[PDB]
């Protein structure tokens, strides 16, 4: 057939690109560039150099401290074993305090550890997060970036700590395991009456959906004009040229309506973001004042009503 | 008592409708951005007149971009240039249906062969100099070996004619990699052609174009300058290839079954 | 309504089936044989299922459902009250979304463009066959496919779920949410870095390429580039797609234990 | 009265290929949409039992002092129901 | 009562073809759901046995009962 | 401003004979539901 | 789970008789238990959680089997 | 535009009306044949 | 609070007549939908009410679906 | 004007607009009437 | 009304005949399957109405079927 | 003409039609009568 521009056939090189320049009075950048030609099958190949001035180094200590505690936590558990750490390492976990110690600091191998490492992964995300703004900033950007990842950092306090604590217990958190952390997902389900009946669970897989969606149909189309340009999308906005005008024809005759080269990045942020927005909603309200998602459902009028034929005897009752 | 009420109206219940009406009030404001290029639309009436009509919701108010190294200012939604001179004859007298094209169909600028009028200066890098060029203009590029050299290799047109040779490559500096391939035509001419047309086989050393013909290798649209391209002269060669994959042969745009 | 510069490119050609009778536009949209196919099978489709409402118990959005034939019918044609209206619906849905990926493919060709949507969108209508066609097959039975209705979609999705203990230490699952996670962080980081390059700091001029590898070079260390990152787009959504196919069609055909006792393969290799 | 004389002038700003198609199509529809509601009825005549039936008729199962099926005291499977 | 005078300058602001198009597509979709939102009720026509059940008519023809019997 | 390029003329044309077809219309769908009323009372 | 549920008595149920929140104070552990057991019930049988449930509402007696 | 002069719209008009006209009768004709076999009403 | 309302008429001079008509229209209809809707689903239900009378009871106690139910 | 409309112009639309609305409410107070004859909800 | 459809051969003016072609007997073939598919949903049936003889049945009482399930117990 | 058939081009099209789907009906009627023979459904 045609060309797909899946893959570079043929690679060129020059020296290493440095990086535009930063505002006086910066730190220089750390490493010297590599190039990978496995990388550049499919995308750029230089590899660095890299950026650490005061937040990227705060983080990254924090970071590196929480990791060898919930590493050697996994590897007490089954008594320094490293060859049983490898044969089951997807059972391992480090466990959060028992729920009757409250909100308390309880000792050390009894869900302190647990404590210790939350507390250092959060300092972490906060500090990552102040870098990512000022490396945006300092290069003259708009701060769009800095504003996603607020939401997803929300969420990741939202199960862990803001939760808990409105519930009054340390050990409504998630472990920190492969299959530990699925079986939580699975019993907090099963303890607050079925998910699928929560209303703001339903329209985050709604956006997950349709975020895989759109970044199909968007991939599809920047690919397909290609041919004429179309890759180039900064060039496509400040002068329209064919390659827009065919991507925008596409989907207007298609489903009848479409967006611009710029505006399509508003629905890919916006379509990101609505899906974490309603997973904060949906777990903040869960067990702080829903009890039970099915009979919520079935009071507001939502759940079906299977027919019955038979007749079921509550052994409580009798 | 396993199912008993206390109370209708709860907290959930409120949160959800305030979602309904946040959602739905970003879909204002984004198909307010769609409307930034190609409006006011043009609707056509009960006998022919055409009005412009702008749609639900209205049009946005006009914002600029400031582009760099003094490229002027943008106003966005703002004036048009004007369209060139494609000549179309309708097949069939309503509104909605479809044209046909006049003269040659290979050189009309219509149908996928149409392009957009853009300036006629060069695409920057964040230096000032200019971005898309000839590998002996930019002195420090080199093709990597473990991948076939196309420069020598020929132009098979999917014909099975030859189009001619491969004699430069086109880079960008901005992001290091193969835009173009030049090559001299049967009529010795220097042409262009993108590399997201073209298989390259190393053994064979040829280059498969199955857009166009290989006689079709003599009308590519030329440059003025070959140290550089501006953004008007690509639309112009892009299209020309594009043209040819419905109007090469007449058998392209007839209804595989 | 034609945009602005929306007329030189109504051409006539490109099309597979029909030729000259069907190509003309109503308003934006474009019809085509396989537009009159599509809009036929929908209409059928949407006043079946109101149909299969209307003899049901309600009319409430949430309550609606048609469910699939008993295991005992097999793989062989059930009463219209009791199956065969799903049947009927479940041939309309396939006519549709075919009719639906044809019609993108004459666009495409008139507009002298790839065919990169449509196959993508293959892969969706494979998920769908997947779950209503090939598994059912296998197993031997049309009752084994998913009931029309929001809400009583979800009951079968959860008693499916629970048929093997632990739905989560599916292989193909794990490796199906994995792809689908890191494409919504791809989607968001791709969207706020275009909007940041055009929507720059207050009194400053747009951006360019060298910017855009650089922010990400400095926060990350590496940058894969304008035209890749709509690559690994199109890669990471039609992955999801493929590995949950996968995922569906080894539950009950290939496995009908627990999922967790497939995973002790790997603490009984003799080699720890 | 008079007042319809002028109706042929529809066709000089309503164009006869859509409105065929679209009429042809629509009637198809329709036709194929009342014969599956008629059917699902008690007016459906492919499944009435007249003039006489052709296929064998449905055999109940007895249940148990539990409303479901016995079970059978050395089958390697339980027994299967649809109804619960 | 001369209020409604220039009511027939109407089409020279609003389109005739859209309009008529607009008004023939809703009727159709209306007459759908009118039809189908009154068979799910207590009028439903089809099923509602009169002037006579076929169904039982049918289960009861002495051709069929013979046969039930043996 | 919105037009339609039909003159006054043309207008009072098309407004007689979409009247009239209106009428007509309304007057079959009254017919039509005294017919039900007789065979089978809602209210 | 043995030693809490077939020889101590403990109570194996942890969903709410209402809606909202209410004086239930069972946690994410208690219910982890509890499908512990259950996976024996299942394993031991043979048969699945739909051979005793309706998995929507796993606490109501109204939809489990006989 | 539809492209149609006035004689054109008459000639299509007319036999558009022959047509609907044959079309209704014959589904009359059903009607009648399904009352007579299997009353509705 | 005679002459306060005098000038209400250059509401057509900031206002398309055309959009607005369609916009009415629009809403109009999509309300009519919601309310009818809303009463349905209510104790004043017209349809399902069974008055004057219940018409699929009415049906099943006719004497010769009686007759042939008996039958049986 | 940026509707391009003239006062003129603007004078006759409305005009015509509060008539049709005052026309479309009585119908709407006649509904409400007969359905508090038939069935009162208050 | 004798005359009233003879311009009728004018269809095919407006009307291109290859399309229209195909459109028949593409729709034929889907109008097929479908009716053989809802008669066969019915009392009609005619693959599973055991006439003129039930065969899975007449399979499991072969004298040789018998006579081997016997020797097992 | 737009499909560039004149009008003697269209009456032969027509002939042609016309008898193909009058045998097309010819043979549905047959399997009809069959159909009713061995299986009567009203
Ligand atoms: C107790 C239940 C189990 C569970 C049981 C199941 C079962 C059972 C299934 C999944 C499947 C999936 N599960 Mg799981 N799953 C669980 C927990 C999870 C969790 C989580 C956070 O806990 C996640 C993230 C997932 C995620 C997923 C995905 C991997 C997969 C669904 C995507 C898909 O099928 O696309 C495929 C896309 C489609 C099927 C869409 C079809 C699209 C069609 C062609 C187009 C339709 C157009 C429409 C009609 C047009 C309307 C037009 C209007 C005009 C707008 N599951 C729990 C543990 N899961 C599903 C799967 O893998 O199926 C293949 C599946 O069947
Ligand atoms: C218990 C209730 C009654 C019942 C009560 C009513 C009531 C009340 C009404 C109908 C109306 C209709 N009913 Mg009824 N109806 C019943 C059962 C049926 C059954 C059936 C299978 O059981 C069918 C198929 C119909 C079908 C119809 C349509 C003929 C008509 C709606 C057409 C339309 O939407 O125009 C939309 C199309 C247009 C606006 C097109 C414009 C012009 C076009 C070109 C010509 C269309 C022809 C038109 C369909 C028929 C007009 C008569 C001709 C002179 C032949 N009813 C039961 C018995 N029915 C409506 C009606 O009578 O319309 C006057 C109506 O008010
Ligand atoms: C218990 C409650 C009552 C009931 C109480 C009410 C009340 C109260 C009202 C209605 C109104 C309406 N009812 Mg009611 N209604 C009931 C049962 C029904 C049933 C049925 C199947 O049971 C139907 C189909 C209707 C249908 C209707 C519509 C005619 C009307 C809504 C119009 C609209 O949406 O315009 C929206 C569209 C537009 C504004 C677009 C522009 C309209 C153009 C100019 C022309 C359209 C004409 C329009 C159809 C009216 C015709 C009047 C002519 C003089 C003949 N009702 C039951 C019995 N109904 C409303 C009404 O009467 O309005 C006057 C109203 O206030
Ligand atoms: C109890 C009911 C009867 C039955 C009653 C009927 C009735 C009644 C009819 C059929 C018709 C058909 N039946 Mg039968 N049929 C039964 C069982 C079968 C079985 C089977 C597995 O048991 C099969 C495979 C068939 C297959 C067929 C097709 C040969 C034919 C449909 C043709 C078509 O779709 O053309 C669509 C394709 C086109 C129009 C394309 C153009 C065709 C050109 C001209 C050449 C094709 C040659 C043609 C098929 C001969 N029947 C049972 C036994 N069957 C139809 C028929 O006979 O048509 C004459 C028909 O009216
Ligand atoms: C809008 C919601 C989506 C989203 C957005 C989002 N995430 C983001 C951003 C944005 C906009 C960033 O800008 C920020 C970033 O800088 O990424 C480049 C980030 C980021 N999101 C990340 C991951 C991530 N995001 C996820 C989810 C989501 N992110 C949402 C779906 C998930 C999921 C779904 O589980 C993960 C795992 C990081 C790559 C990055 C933040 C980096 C960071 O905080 O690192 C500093 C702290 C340390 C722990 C340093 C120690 C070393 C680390 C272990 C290295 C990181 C490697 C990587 C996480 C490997 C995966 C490990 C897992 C398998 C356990
Ligand atoms: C049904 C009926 C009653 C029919 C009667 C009408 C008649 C008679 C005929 C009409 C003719 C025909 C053939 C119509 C068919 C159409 C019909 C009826 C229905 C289909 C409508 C439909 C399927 C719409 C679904 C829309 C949805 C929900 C989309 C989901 C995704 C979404 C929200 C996208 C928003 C973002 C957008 C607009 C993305 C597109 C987009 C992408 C993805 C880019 O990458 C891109 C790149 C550069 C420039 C522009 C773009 C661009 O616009
Ligand atoms: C405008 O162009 C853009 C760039 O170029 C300038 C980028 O570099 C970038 C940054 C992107 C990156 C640095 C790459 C991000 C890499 C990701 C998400 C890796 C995921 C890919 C995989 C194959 C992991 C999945 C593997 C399994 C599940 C097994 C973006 C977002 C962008 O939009
Ligand atoms: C005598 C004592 C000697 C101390 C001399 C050094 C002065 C103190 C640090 C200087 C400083 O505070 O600088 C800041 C570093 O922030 C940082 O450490 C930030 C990290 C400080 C805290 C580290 C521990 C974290 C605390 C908990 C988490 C806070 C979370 C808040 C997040 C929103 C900013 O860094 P840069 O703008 O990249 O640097 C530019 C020039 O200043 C140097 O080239
Ligand atoms: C491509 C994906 C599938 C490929 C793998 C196929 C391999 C094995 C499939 C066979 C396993 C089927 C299930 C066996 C167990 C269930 C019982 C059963 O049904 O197996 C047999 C049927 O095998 C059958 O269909 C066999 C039919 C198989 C045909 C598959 C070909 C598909 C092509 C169609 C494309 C259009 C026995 O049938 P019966 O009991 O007489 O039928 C009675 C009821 O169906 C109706 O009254
Ligand atoms: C299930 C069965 C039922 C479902 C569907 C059946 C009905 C619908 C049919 C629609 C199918 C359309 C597919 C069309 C197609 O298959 O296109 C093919 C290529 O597309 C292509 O692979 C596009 C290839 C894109 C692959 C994307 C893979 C991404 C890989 C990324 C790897 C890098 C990793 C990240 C960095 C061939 O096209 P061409 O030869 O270039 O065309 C030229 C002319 O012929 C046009 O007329
Ligand atoms: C052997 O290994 C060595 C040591 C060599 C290092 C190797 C490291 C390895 C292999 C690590 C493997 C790690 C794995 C698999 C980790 C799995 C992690 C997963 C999947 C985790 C999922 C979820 C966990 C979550 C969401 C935790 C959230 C916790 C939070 C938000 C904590 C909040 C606590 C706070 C803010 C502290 C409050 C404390 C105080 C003092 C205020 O209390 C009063
Ligand atoms: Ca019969
Ligand atoms: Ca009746
Ligand atoms: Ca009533
Ligand atoms: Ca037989
Ligand atoms: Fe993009
Ligand atoms: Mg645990």
């Amino acid at each position: 057939p045609e060309y797909q521009n899946i893959f570079n056939k043929v690679q060129v090189r020059e020296p290493a690109y440095p990086g535009v320049e930063l505002p006086k009075g910066s730190l220089p950048r750390v490493g010297k560039p590599i190039f990978s030609y496995w990388l550049g099958k499919i995308g750029d190949a230089q590899i660095g150099p890299l950026y650490l001035g005061g937040w990227g180094i705060a983080s990254l200590i924090s970071g590196f401290i929480a990791l060898e505690v919930i590493g050697l936590n996994m590897l007490a558990s089954v008594g320094w074993d490293p060859r049983l750490f490898l044969k089951e390492f997807f059972w391992l976990g480090l466990e959060p305090p028992p729920p009757a110690y409250g909100l308390s600091i309880p000792p050390l191998a009894e869900g302190g550890w647990w404590l210790i490492a939350g507390l250092f992964l959060t300092m972490s995300l906060l500090l990552w997060w102040v870098r990512v703004y000022k490396r945006a900033k300092d290069l003259g950007m708009g701060t769009h970036l800095s504003w996603a990842f607020a939401v997803a950092i929300l969420f990741f306090l939202t199960l862990g700590f803001i939760r808990p604590v409105l519930m009054g217990s340390w050990g409504e958190a998630p472990p920190f395991g492969i299959f530990p952390h699925l079986d939580w997902t699975a019993a907090i389900s099963i303890r607050y009456g079925n998910f699928y009946y929560n209303p703001f669970h339903g329209l985050s897989i709604a956006f997950m959906y349709g975020s895989a969606v759109l970044f199909a149909m968007h991939g599809g189309t920047i690919l397909a004009v290609s041919r004429y340009g179309g890759d180039r999308e900064i060039d496509q906005i400040t002068d329209r040229g064919t390659a827009a005008e065919r991507a925008m024809l596409f989907w207007r005759w298609c489903m009848g309506f479409n967006a611009s080269m710029e505006s399509i990045h508003r629905w890919a942020w916006w379509f990101a973001v609505f899906c974490i927005i309603n997973s904060i909603l949906g777990i903040i309200l869960t067990g702080t004042v829903v009890d039970n998602w099915y009979l919520w459902a079935v009071k507001h009028g939502v759940a079906p009503s299977y027919p019955s034929e038979l007749t079921i005897d509550n052994p409580y009752l009798t | 008592e396993f199912g008993y009420i206390t109370q209708y109206f709860d907290l959930a219940q409120v949160t959800l409708w305030a979602f309904w009406l946040s959602l739905l009030s970003v879909i204002f404001f984004n198909r307010r951005e769609d409307k930034r290029e190609g409006y006011p639309q043009e609707a056509v009436q009960i006998f022919g007149k055409t009005i412009l009509t702008e749609g639900f919701p209205f049009m946005p108010a006009p914002k600029t971009f400031k582009l760099p190294h003094n490229g002027g200012d943008v106003v966005k939604p703002g004036p048009e240039r004007p369209q060139y001179d494609f000549k179309l004859e309708q097949v069939d007298r309503f509104a909605g249906a479809a044209y046909r094209p006049v003269g040659n169909p290979m050189l009309a600028g219509v149908g996928p062969g149409a392009y957009a009028v853009r300036a006629n200066k060069p695409d920057l890098t964040n230096a000032g100099d200019p971005r898309i060029v000839p590998m002996r203009v930019a002195k420090h590029f080199a093709v990597v070996d473990k991948d076939p050299d196309p420069r020598g290799m020929t132009v098979i047109g999917a014909d099975g004619q030859v189009g001619g040779k491969v004699t430069e490559i086109w880079v960008d500096r901005a992001e290091p990699q193969v835009r173009y391939l030049e090559l001299e035509a049967g009529n010795k001419k220097k042409v262009l052609v993108p590399i997201a047309l073209c298989v390259i086989k190393g053994q064979k050393r040829e280059v498969k174009v199955r857009s166009i013909n290989g006689i079709h290798f003599n009308d590519v649209p030329t440059l003025s300058n070959y140290d550089q391209i501006t953004l008007a002269e690509e639309d112009k060669v892009s299209a020309y290839y594009g043209a040819g994959t419905l109007y090469a042969t007449p058998n392209r745009a007839e209804s595989v079954l | 309504a034609l945009l602005n510069f929306e007329k030189k490119y109504r051409v006539r050609g490109g099309t597979l089936v029909g030729g000259d009778l069907f190509d003309f536009w109503v308003g934006p949209f474009y019809v085509g044989f396989f537009g009159v196919s599509a809009v036929f099978f929908a209409t059928l489709g949407t006043m079946l299922i109101l149909f299969g409402a209307a003899i049901g118990p309600t009319l409430n959005i949430w309550q609606i459902s048609i469910a699939p034939p008993d295991l005992s019918v097999g793989l062989g044609f059930a009463p219209i009250r009791e199956g065969g209206l799903w049947q009927v619906i479940t041939i309309c849905a396939v006519g549709a979304f075919v009719s639906w990926a044809l019609r993108q493919v004459e666009i495409a060709r008139k507009l002298g463009m790839g065919l990169h949507v449509p196959f993508a969108f293959s892969f969706a209508i494979l998920a769908y066959l997947t779950l209503v066609f090939f598994r059912p097959v296998l197993l031997g039975a049309w009752g084994h496919a998913f009931p029309y209705g929001l809400f009583s979609h979800l009951d079968w999705v959860s008693n499916v779920g629970y048929q093997t203990l632990h739905f989560h230490y599916n292989p193909a699952h794990m490796l199906a949410i994995s792809f689908f996670f890191i494409n919504t962080l791809a989607l968001a980081m791709h969207g706020s870095l275009i909007l940041s390059v055009v929507n720059p700091q207050k009194g400053e001029e747009v951006k360019t390429a060298e910017h855009e590898n650089t922010v990400f070079r400095d926060i990350v260390g590496y940058s894969i580039g304008a035209l890749a990152i709509h690559r690994l787009g199109l890669f990471l959504a039609i992955n999801a797609a493929f590995w949950s196919a996968v995922c569906m069609i080894l539950t009950g055909p290939f496995w009908t234990r627990g999922w967790p006792e497939w995973w002790m393969w790997w603490p009984n290799l003799p080699i720890w | 009265s008079d007042k319809f004389a002028g109706m042929y002038k529809l066709w000089t700003f309503i164009d006869p290929r859509r409105t065929l198609i679209f009429i042809v199509a629509f009637q198809i529809m329709l036709g194929i949409l009342i014969h599956m509601i008629v059917l699902g009825s008690d007016l459906n005549w492919h499944n009435d039992g007249i003039p006489r039936f052709y296929s064998p008729r449905p055999v109940d199962v007895a249940v148990g002092p539990a409303g479901i099926p016995l079970e059978i005291p050395g089958s390697p499977m339980p027994q299967a129901r649809n109804y619960n | 009562a001369k209020s409604f005078d220039g009511m027939h300058k109407l089409w020279m602001i609003m389109n005739p073809v859209s309009t008529l198009w607009a008004i023939f597509i809703f009727q159709i979709f209306l007459g759908l759901l009118i039809h189908m939102v009154v068979l799910s009720s207590d009028l439903n026509w089809h099923d509602d046995q009169i002037p006579v059940g076929y169904q039982l008519q049918g289960e009861t023809l002495p051709v069929n009962l013979e046969m039930k019997a043996a | 401003k919105p037009s339609t390029g039909l003159t006054e003329s043309e207008a009072k044309e098309f407004h007689g004979l979409f009247m009239a077809s209106m009428t007509l219309w309304f007057g079959l769908v009254v017919l039509a539901h005294i017919l039900s009323w007789m065979y089978r009372p809602w209210l | 789970p043995f030693t809490p549920f077939l020889l101590g008595e403990n109570e194996i149920r942890v969903s709410g008789n209402t809606d909202l929140r209410n004086t239930n104070r069972k946690s994410i552990k208690q219910a982890e238990w509890t499908f512990a057991l259950m996976t024996h019930f299942s394993e031991a049988l043979g048969v699945n959680c739909t051979y005793c449930h309706n998995s929507r509402a796993f606490m109501d007696w109204n939809q489990s089997t006989p």
